[PDB]
């Protein structure tokens, strides 16, 4: 999660660490970014379910209101 | 007599044991004065007949001693 947030400072840290290792390499380094950042299956799908999971709360939440009108309506 | 970098990979064993494969980038270069040696001994191809030898064992002397 920190990775994708924070990664702005990510590309910065890791820009430095590259910089400092590839210099013994005679090579010059100018301008590099961190673009790709993707985790395999299951953050983003559980974020999902678990709004799923209020929302579907709030959905009970109105079956819970339509229970008084039955039960009004059923009285 | 510039420089040059070399990867050499180790499939080491960890203190677990578990096969770990680790890509090892030696930055190297010959020397300057002995280079007359190093073409009667060996040859114009010093450098690939060293790197890999000493790289492996030395990968695997130290991840040996680490886990995984």
């Amino acid at each position: 999660s920190q990775l994708i947030t924070q990664r702005a400072q990510v590309s910065l840290l890791i820009r430095r660490e590259l910089t400092e290792r590839a210099k013994d390499f005679s090579l010059i380094l100018d301008d590099v970014a961190i673009t790709e950042l993707s985790f395999s299956r299951e953050y983003t799908a559980a974020v999902e379910a678990k709004q799923v999971a209020q929302q579907e709360a709030q959905r009970a939440q109105f079956l819970v209101e339509k229970a008084k009108q039955e039960q009004r309506q059923k009285i | 007599c510039r420089s040059r970098p070399r990867n050499v990979p180790v499939i080491t064993g960890s203190k677990d044991l578990q096969n770990v494969n680790i890509t090892l980038r030696i930055l190297f270069r010959p020397v300057a004065s002995q280079l007359p040696r190093i073409f009667t001994s060996i040859g114009e191809d010093y450098d690939e007949r060293v790197l890999p030898s000493i790289t492996t064992e030395i990968l695997k002397s130290v991840v040996a001693r680490f886990d995984a």
